[PDB]
């Protein structure tokens, strides 16, 4: 719009300033309505893909996946390497910058003393066996899910 | 000024002259009634319309006919309150006087050959009230205004759906009030494309083709011929100038023996302009130019008589010489420019493959029938139905004249059918837009939408019902005798009185309409809609439609509607909305005269004022000359704008001039956000009025003015006095200037006890007056339920201060005192429905006595002889009311209960009980009955006593009635016998009646002995008449069933007020639950020992922006610092002049608000009354945006002796100290609405199950069962679980051997599971093995 | 079937059936007669349209209507979408012991507790009682049981408090997006017909206490105790497993209650002195001596470990407003001082906790927050906390920018009157003006409401 | 079912000729026969009404769910 509000709540409106808030506030309302039926909606879909996974095994046995790499594009970090893979597991043998410092058996959890450890160093890419390198026959093994938020 | 103004004044703080007074508010629903129903001479509305369009009626073909004539009314049967009672409707007969006429068509037209005039019934039509509504088995309804999209004809423009293009898409649309549609539109590929009522796609061209035209006069009228002119070597041509107009040159183009432009060029709109100025329009060129335009029509060498050319076909240069061996010196041709000129008519000729209009025809009947062979006769009846027969085909003319103005033309009326021209300038309309010239038009705009009121409703279902008949009319007039058969031998009513009664009370308009407050009627029959028929719907609708257009700005206010899907679609009324002729609205403006605003008015439409300008009433008046300053907000063309002041020719009226009245009673409203405003003014209707009126002090004016209109409530209609009273009922007398004086001219108000909503509520009146009073006409008498002095009141004023309180208001929950339930002052009460009913069965009756075996006799011990409760008495749960018994059949037995009835041996007999009883967890008291038998069957003993009672109670009603009119008749009887002789001291004393037969004189006492003769006949006339009437009117029995034998109703009521659990709120979104009472010892308490009344939550008003609310609780403080204080100049109990210098000092207290006062005009008592009414309060009365200010609610502290702050210094009172700082403390006022806990509560262990699949049923009233849908599932698989919701379907729901054993295990203490398999499995099972299916299962 | 007023419904099916036997039998009939086979040829398509009309109606084409123009129900139509048995009649259910009410909060309660009206409960847990009158003598048999129960003896309630202890509950708010829509609680009952509820737990069901109605179903057998207990117990389940944050934020008062009482001015008395531990400085408070708003030099003591399990004594001196001083007094031996010296909003207390999760778990965590939000709530009332139309505060110079604003609009419109100016850079011009004259009067009205 | 055809044609004519509904006893005068056979005539007058029509404001559940299983059993009964 060209022209703006020149008051406020305690200088009491006028009569198109209100009138003008009228359908701003009318068209947020509509938005509100109908949010939901698109949710539940595509809610059931998402969910009757996943009527049948689950857990069978403890570890695939299997080869590492993916690397993680932070998401520092654009600005500065907005998830850092540290903080997302808190909680899942590792690919494979790796180390430090400090060359030959190795932290693993090709598998470990990694609660945030670790992210501390190596928040120490510049680490700033590292592997991790996801589901989609896990080769359980109707199931997924537990290491390359990760960790039981709640728990 | 009135009386019930000096009762009490509310006070004012708005500072703008107002010059129109609100109107009535519900005209509309009573105008357009009238008009349905009463006479139209010419002008035709309603009925008369109906019927002139379908008649007159000829026979099957000719021979008899059928002429109407004209209608009858009948007055009713009953009143409303009889037809209220029995539950039956009030409605009006109808008669219609008819004539048949035979001709001889044996003859040339041998008319005299037999007529029957006769006037026949045929359907009773239901009525309306005064108020506005209607009524209907005993049941009060009214239907909506709808809003649709008129008729006429619309353009539009979709976005390329064809997306590839990105291109336009221009269509073009009419609409008739009936009949058939209409859709041209453009395709992607610059092709017409036509189609009647959403059919396939078929070119434009071949409905010309259609219609008898030739491609000659097509192209005659459609394009601008470019034309030339080649005189036996080579050509010329002849340019209207501006035709290379911004285009390139191919040739040299040149003028006579010069060059304007060279090859390849711009063609200047200068070159043009020296075309256009040097006067040349023939120009030899090269005649190669030619190759790519078009013929004109086919000039042929006729000499021959063969084709050369045919039309609509591009040229070529060696047909140039085969016409140039015709002679022809020149043929004209066609024009394009693609951008000022569009070719794509001609295109889509050249698609068209067809050439006559008989196989035009063919494909249009096969299209509209397709598997129909072609048959040349159905083919033109079924084009000439379709497009120019009144019968089944019309505009209704707003539609014709909306359409002549979208084309601009001189005229506004004729037909509801079309011409031919009407298809052609649309066509040349749509065309021209697509070159660009012109505009689409927008839907919302309320100029292109009509709303639809009652009487065209119910036109349309009465003439169809008028078709159904004349359909079998026409099946049997030319068949039989033409001399026997009566008019009405053929007529059968029940057509018509079926739809109409299938209308009122089955379409989704009517409904039972709202009994909780004044404004729920007038807003629930002052709303509107797009719904239904003619309609629209949520899912097919979006949200262009529900949101806001710049025209509303008048008519209607966007802030009163609910929240849920349908937001839009309704859109409450405005206030001072007046509709049009038409079916179109208009809101009033103010003129403007040369600076001046004069007073007169004009009402305007949804259009006009775009064209005008419009300014706004905001603006300061420079005192009666101009207005102050230049610039001035104003707005035309749909947004505003900053004007000068010569430059204005309107202004608006009021600062009201668009709001809905929810929308209008809050003051400040201003001070707060849209959305929470809404959401109070529609938290404003759930409400009770509750056992009293406690008024809002602060408001705006409109209470009273809804009050009155609701028609709840009493009123005077002549000026009179008082002269006698009751709780019951009033009598007064009337003036003698106000007296007619044949009439009796003594009125009467019997009024209304508690009495069902249908809410299930109660309603009552009362007086709010005096007796040996004066009294003029309106002057209110009695309240309504929710009123107090004829000024509207709902809820109460009251204590809150602002703070948390140790978790109980955490999320705007509420506390209060337990001062205020003891005081019962929210108490409320509900009146309450049952019934039984006696019937006939294959066995026989049920029947209705005491006697009834198996009885606690306490039980029968509240009940009469026929097996009936006494009045007044109390009721629990479970409790009976009536002794109805049922002839049994017979009881197979068991072992066991044989083995016990072997012991003891007793018995039942062939007949139980049927006794209707009290539901559970429900107590109350009993107040009436009503019992209703048929005529024929004997009336019981009780039923003789209410009978009798009735009977009773209406003629002493009625003798009352009598008694007090002809006593007030014997005015005659004294000034009559004491003159015409006089023996007064002789008279007086003796008896009244032997006075006839006193001294007797000449003949004026002749005349004086038989009129008074006469007149004491009509005393034994009027006695016989109306008693005897109303006798047999009682005494008949009902009109009900078969089957049914008589029933009966008990009318109850129940003790409600307040509990946990409860909502309520105020007028400013505050809502709450309440979550506790406390003591008075832990509230807190002011330093003057004043406790608080209710505490809520401050936190989350700047969460909701409900700003404006606070303001007023100062203002609330303030008015109890004038009441208070004027209560001790009570006590005190000083003198007059005192307080009366105080009063017109307050009243004078603000600067320049409008209302005046002068009390040294009163008398001492008027001024002590009005201070005993204001005792404890002074209301107040800004209005919404002429609203007040701080100021003068701090200058009234100062004057009450407070705060500026109104904010102060509070104690505790469960440990007694201070708080840490002040408070806001005031009054303000809330109210109560119908979400209550018992309403809402319900719980089950076991019970009602369905039989379809065996899991229980949803429903209070029913039992119900509760829900568990399908993501409570998913989130317990979540957990992991799976013994729970195991259990949760097996046993609770389905799975029967399991909910048995586990229950009769649990009794034992065994908390084990037994599972199966469900039965709604099996149900699936077998309807499918119903499809043919070999479904089974393995064994393991 | 009949209904009470005499009259029959019928399932439509039954007319989609009777039709076609009769047709069936009509050509029976014609059969024996070699008739023209065009007419049988008739009544062979009426039996084709008749059975694929039945099976699916609006399938082959034209809906058949009954009477009422009114379409009709194929086989199909009680099996699809949302009036199919599937999820109207198989998924979407109605359950026996159960019921529902609306809520309110329980502010002193002990969140695995819940709030309850009785009756409901009289009769949800009607058979047990039914049973343990029995097991007890008092009412042998059943009608004996139901009549002392309608008669509801003291006995009864009695016997009620015997059932619900150990005896657990479950809820449902609608709808459940997550599976914290629904926690198992421990019954605790009330006098009345609402609900109270502990308000913490509102955000898991986003409910809000202003009309809420939510309902009940009963762990009724053991292995749903068990799991009640044990996982939906809302102890059990205080982190989102979507992400591990907790969904425990106490949300709008006793973080008020807080803020205010721990709070660093210098404004009230009893300043630059010593105290020997909180315990005589909530005396003192209590007595009237000195706001809690004032700092102070003061003694503190304080638990640490960097051990296998094995604590660390630790005592010192420390500057410290009051408030600080006194609610130091719940926090269990691992955390210290520098938690409690700044003014608390809500990430401070959401670090807090889990911290105190991190490092002790659960059982700590939540009587943590328990005491938090009692004292919150408490000292927020002493608080004093109110609202008036000078709270709010203009700027005085809200006149002057907008004046000087319509000064740049004025000169723009002569330029644009001039016709210099596209419309679009004009419209840019203004709304970058508006909007600075905005940002820099939301700087002032901050800068007369912040610290001055 | 000729029975009720003739009733009906002489219904029309009632209806005309007293503008108003009729009585059994008068159309049982002018067709000479007796009451209870209209009465369990209108009794048995009418026809079905169709399982699941809609009786919901909107389709907000059909006729469906007012139903009762009067029919089985009481488990308090059995136990
Ligand atoms: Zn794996």
């Amino acid at each position: 719009i060209e022209t703006p509000i020149t008051a406020n709540f305690r200088e009491g409106l006028n009569v198109l300033q209100y009138f003008i808030s009228t359908h701003g506030a009318r068209k947020g309302l509509a938005d509100t309505a109908l949010k939901t039926a698109n949710s539940g909606y595509l809610t059931r879909r998402l969910v009757d893909v996943a009527q049948d996974l689950v857990v069978t095994e403890d570890d695939c046995g299997t080869h590492e996946g993916i690397m993680m790499t932070p998401v520092i594009e654009g600005g500065d970090v907005k998830e850092p390497l540290r903080d997302r893979v808190l909680g899942r597991v590792t690919a494979e043998d790796v180390l430090k910058p400090g060359t030959a410092d190795i932290l693993v058996p090709r598998n470990t959890l990694l609660h945030e003393q670790w992210c501390d450890l190596l928040e120490e160093n510049s680490v700033d890419a590292v592997k991790v066996r996801s589901v989609v390198s896990c080769d359980t026959d109707f199931g997924v093994c537990a290491h390359c899910y990760g960790r039981d938020l709640a728990r | 000024y009135s009386y019930t103004e000096k009762k009490r004044i509310r006070k004012d703080f708005g500072k703008r002259p107002q010059v129109l007074d609100v109107p009535y508010l519900l005209s509309i629903q009573l105008d357009s009634f009238q008009k349905f129903i009463e006479q139209d001479p010419e002008g035709q509305y309603g009925l008369e319309a109906a019927f002139r369009s379908v008649f007159p009626i000829q026979s099957y073909s000719g021979n008899s006919e059928l002429q109407y004539v004209s209608y009858r009314l009948g007055e009713p049967v009953f009143d409303v309150q009889e037809c209220q009672i029995r539950g039956v409707t009030y409605s009006a007969p109808l008669r219609v006087k008819l004539r048949l006429v035979i001709y001889e068509r044996e003859a040339p037209e041998g008319t005299v050959k037999d007529i029957k005039e006769q006037e026949v019934y045929m359907g009773e039509i239901p009525l309306m009230t005064d108020n506005g509504t209607f009524v209907i088995n005993g049941t009060e309804r009214v239907i909506v205004s709808q809003l649709h999209r008129s008729p006429g004809v619309f353009f539009d423009s979709d976005k390329g759906k064809t997306h590839s293009s990105g291109k336009v898409l221009y269509n073009a649309r009419i609409i008739p009030y009936r009949g058939s549609w209409l859709d041209f539109e453009f395709d992607p590929k610059d092709n017409l494309f036509v189609r009647i009522d959403r059919r396939r796609k078929l070119p434009a061209t071949i409905i010309l083709r259609a219609l008898n035209y030739t491609t000659e006069q097509i192209l005659d009228l459609f394009f601008e011929k470019v034309i030339f002119e080649i005189r036996d070597n080579k050509l010329q041509m002849e340019l209207v100038p501006e035709r290379l107009r911004g285009e390139t040159a191919s040739f040299d183009i040149e003028a006579n023996g010069k060059v304007y432009v060279e090859k390849g060029r711009r063609i200047t709109a200068r070159h043009i302009r020296q075309l256009e100025k040097d006067d040349v329009k023939l120009i030899e060129v090269p005649v190669e130019y030619i190759a790519g335009k078009v013929v004109a029509k086919d000039y042929i060498d006729e000499s021959t008589g063969e084709l050369i050319c045919a039309a609509n076909m591009e040229l070529s240069l060696d047909l140039l010489a085969k016409l140039s061996q015709s002679g022809h010196k020149r043929i004209e041709t066609l024009f394009t420019n693609d951008l000022d000129h569009g070719p794509y008519i001609s295109e889509t000729l050249r698609v068209d493959p067809t050439n006559d209009r008989l196989s035009a025809l063919v494909e249009i009947y096969r299209m509209m029938r397709p598997g129909e062979p072609p048959t040349r006769e159905a083919a033109e009846s079924l084009f000439e139905n379709l497009f120019f027969s009144e019968d089944r085909y019309d505009l209704s003319a707003v539609g014709r004249m909306k359409f002549n103005r979208s084309l601009l033309r001189e005229e506004i009326e004729g037909s509801g059918i079309l011409s031919k021209d009407d298809i052609i300038d649309v066509m040349k309309k749509l065309i021209d837009i697509r070159n660009g010239k012109g505009e689409v038009d927008d839907i919302d705009h309320l100029g292109n939408r009509r709303i639809r009121s009652v009487g065209e409703m119910a036109e349309n279902q009465f003439r169809v019902g008028l078709v159904r008949v004349e359909r079998a009319v026409k099946e049997r007039l030319s068949l039989g005798d033409l001399d026997t058969l009566m008019p009405q031998d053929m007529i059968n009513a029940k057509p018509i009185s079926a739809a109409v009664k299938e209308f009122f009370g089955s379409s989704q308009l009517s409904q039972f309409m709202d009994q909780n407050n004044p404004l729920s009627e007038i807003t629930h029959k002052r709303r509107i809609s797009a719904l239904g028929p003619g309609g629209l719907t949520r899912e097919r609708a979006g949200f262009e439609v529900r949101d806001v257009h710049p025209t509303h700005y008048g008519r209607v206010c966007p802030i009163e509607t609910p929240e849920g899907p349908n937001i839009g679609l309704i859109n409450s009324l405005s206030v001072y909305a007046q509709t049009n002729e038409y079916g179109f609205l208009e809101t009033p403006y103010r003129k403007v005269t040369d600076g001046v605003v004069t007073d007169e008015i004009h009402y305007l439409s949804a259009i006009e004022e775009g064209n005008y300008v419009i300014a706004q009433a905001n603006s300061n008046l420079d005192e009666e000359g101009h207005f102050v300053e230049d610039l001035v907000t104003c707005r035309s063309k749909g947004e505003s704008s900053l004007f000068s002041r010569d430059q204005v020719d309107y202004m608006d009226v009021s600062t009201q001039q668009v709001v809905s009245v929810g929308a209008s009673l809050i003051p400040f409203l201003e001070h707060d956000d849209a959305n929470r405003a809404l959401m109070g003014a529609n938290m404003q209707r759930q409400a009770v009025p509750t056992l009293r009126a406690d008024k809002p002090l602060v408001g705006t004016g409109m209470e009273r003015a809804v009050a009155v209109d609701s028609g709840v409530t009493a009123v005077a209609k002549r000026g009179g006095v008082v002269q006698y009273v009751d709780a019951s009922r009033i009598v007064i007398k009337v003036n003698e200037d106000e007296m007619y004086p044949g009439e009796a001219g003594i009125d009467i108000y019997n009024l209304t006890k508690y009495t069902r909503s249908n809410q299930n509520t109660c309603i009552n009146q009362m007086p709010c007056v005096s007796l040996g009073e004066p009294v003029e006409r309106g002057d209110v008498l009695a309240d309504g339920p929710s009123t107090d002095l004829g000024e509207l009141a709902l809820g109460q004023n009251m204590r809150v201060a602002f703070m948390p309180w140790n978790g109980y208001n955490f999320e705007d929950s509420i506390l209060v005192s337990e001062r205020v339930v003891q005081e019962d002052r929210f108490t409320t009460i509900h009146i309450q429905e049952l019934a039984c009913v006696s019937r006939d069965t294959k066995l026989g009756p049920e029947e209705i006595t005491a006697d009834i075996p198996n009885v606690g006799e306490a039980a029968l011990s509240k009940l009469d002889e026929s097996g009936i409760v006494y009045i007044g008495a109390e009721v629990t749960g479970g409790d009976i009311l009536v002794g109805k018994v049922t002839p049994k059949g017979e009881t197979q037995l068991t072992p066991e209960e044989k083995l016990l009835r072997a012991i003891f041996g007793e018995k039942a007999s062939d007949v139980k009980d049927s006794s209707l009883r009290v539901p559970n967890g429900v107590s109350g008291t009993v107040i009436d009955v009503q019992v209703f038998t048929r005529d024929g069957v004997e009336k019981d003993k009780r039923a003789l006593e209410i009978e009798e009672m009735q009977l009773k109670q209406a003629k002493k009603d009625l003798s009352e009635e009598l008694q007090i009119l002809e006593a007030g008749l014997f005015s005659r009887i004294r000034a009559v016998l004491v003159a015409g002789g006089v023996e007064a001291e002789k008279l007086d004393k003796l008896p009244r009646d032997r006075w006839l037969e006193l001294g007797l004189t000449d003949e004026e006492k002749q005349n004086q002995l038989e009129q008074l003769a006469e007149q004491y006949d009509e005393l034994k006339h009027e006695f016989e008449k109306k008693l005897e009437a109303k006798r047999r009117k009682i005494t008949q029995g009902d009109d009900l069933a078969p089957g049914v034998l008589k029933i009966v109703k008990v009318y109850l009521a129940v003790k409600r007020r307040i509990q946990p659990g409860d909502k309520m709120a105020g007028r400013h979104g505050n809502k709450g639950v309440i979550s506790k009472i406390n003591p008075i010892e832990d509230m807190p308490y002011d330093e003057n020992g004043t406790p608080v009344d209710i505490v809520l939550n401050p936190l989350g008003v700047p969460s909701r922006m409900n700003i404006g609310q606070i303001l007023e609780t100062h203002l609330g403080m303030a008015a109890k610092g004038i009441g208070d204080k004027i209560n001790a100049m009570l006590k005190q109990q000083q003198e007059v002049a005192k307080l009366r210098e105080f009063i017109q000092r307050a009243y004078d207290l603000g600067a320049d608000v409008r209302q005046k006062v002068d009390l040294s005009t009163f008398s001492d008592e008027e001024v002590m009354r009005l201070a005993e009414n204001l005792r404890k309060g002074m209301p107040i009365a800004t209005p919404v945006f002429d609203g007040a200010k701080e100021a003068e609610i701090k200058e009234l502290l100062k004057l009450g002796d407070l705060p500026t702050s109104g904010q102060i210094r509070l104690y505790d009172g469960r440990t007694g100290e201070q708080f840490e700082r002040p408070v806001t403390v005031g009054y303000m006022y809330m109210l109560k609405l119908n979400h209550l806990v018992d309403d809402k509560m319900h719980a089950r262990s076991t019970g009602s199950y369905s039989l379809v699949t065996q899991q229980p049923l949803g429903g209070k009233a029913q039992f119900g069962g509760q829900r568990f849908g399908e993501m409570e599932v998913w989130a317990l698989e979540a957990y992991g679980a799976a013994y729970t919701l195991q259990e949760m379907l097996t046993v609770k729901s389905d799975d029967v051997n399991g909910r048995t054993k586990m229950y009769k295990n649990i009794v034992d203490g065994n908390h084990q599971m037994e599972p199966g398999m469900p039965e709604s499995f099996n149900v699936l099972l077998k309807e499918i093995r119903s499809l043919g299916i070999n479904i089974e299962l393995e064994d393991e | 079937v009949p209904l009470d007023g005499g009259r029959f419904a019928t399932s439509d099916l039954n007319d989609l059936y009777r039709r076609v036997i009769n047709r069936n039998n009509r050509l029976k009939r014609l059969l024996d007669l070699a008739a023209p086979d065009i007419i049988v040829r008739n009544e062979k398509r009426m039996l084709q349209e008749a059975v694929d009309a039945l099976l699916d109606n609006g399938r082959r084409g034209r809906a058949i209507t009954g009477s009422n123009k009114r379409p009709l129900k194929s086989l199909a139509d009680m099996i699809k979408g949302k009036q199919g048995r599937f999820r109207q009649n198989l998924l979407g259910k109605r359950v026996d012991y159960s019921g529902r009410s609306v809520i309110t909060v329980g502010p002193y309660l002990r969140l695995h507790q819940c709030g309850l009206p009785k009756k409901m409960a009289l009769e949800l847990f009607k058979p047990f009682i039914y049973g343990k009158l029995e097991l007890r003598g008092l009412a042998t048999t059943i009608k004996a049981a139901k009549k002392m129960v309608e008669r509801e003896e003291a006995v009864v309630w009695d016997i009620l408090d015997e059932v619900i202890r150990e005896h657990p509950v479950l809820l449902n708010r609608a709808p459940t997006l997550h599976r914290l829509g629904i926690q198992a609680f421990e019954p605790v009952l009330i006098e009345g017909k609402a609900i109270q509820l502990h308000p913490l737990v509102c955000a898991a069901y986003n409910a809000d206490f202003d009309g809420d109605q939510m309902a009940v179903h009963v762990p009724l057998t053991l292995e749903a105790q068990l799991e009640a207990r044990a996982l939906m117990m809302s102890t059990n389940n205080i982190l989102s497993p979507a992400n591990g944050e907790p969904i425990i934020v106490p949300s709008q008062d006793v973080v008020l209650g807080l803020y205010y009482m721990t709070r660093d001015c210098v404004n009230a008395k009893g300043e630059g002195m010593v105290l020997t531990g909180p315990k005589e400085a909530e005396r003192l408070y209590r007595s009237g001596l000195a706001s809690l708003h004032a700092r102070v030099k003061v003694r503190i003591t304080e638990y640490e470990k960097d051990a296998n399990g094995e604590l660390v004594a630790k005592t010192s001196l420390k500057d410290t407003t009051v408030g600080r001083a006194i609610l130091w007094m719940i926090v269990p031996k691992g955390l210290p001082y520098s938690i409690v010296n700044q003014a608390l909003g809500k990430k401070a207390i959401s670090k807090m906790l889990n911290t105190c999760y991190r490092i002790l778990g659960l059982k700590p965590t939540v009587i943590f927050a328990d005491q938090i939000m009692y004292t919150g709530f408490a000292y927020a009332a002493r608080s004093g906390a109110s609202v008036g139309i000078d709270d709010m505060v203009i700027p005085e110079k809200k006149h002057e920018i907008i004046s000087e604003a319509e000064a740049e609009v004025a000169e723009i419109q002569e330029q644009f009157q001039s016709g210099l100016v596209t419309a679009g850079e004009r419209y840019n011009k203004v709304i970058d003006i508006w909007a600075a004259a905005n940002d820099r009067v939301s700087k002032a009205m901050m800068d007369n409401l912040q610290t001055e | 079912i000729e029975t009720i055809n003739k009733l009906n044609r002489i219904s029309r004519q009632m209806l005309q000729e007293m503008g108003r509904e009729p009585t059994p006893e008068e159309l049982a005068e002018r067709m000479l026969m007796p009451e209870d056979k209209i009465r369990k005539v209108l009794k048995i007058a009418k026809e079905p009404i169709s399982m699941e029509t809609p009786i919901g404001d909107d389709e907000d559940s059909h006729l469906g769910d007012f139903i009762e299983d009067t029919t089985l059993e009481l488990p308090l009964d059995s136990a």
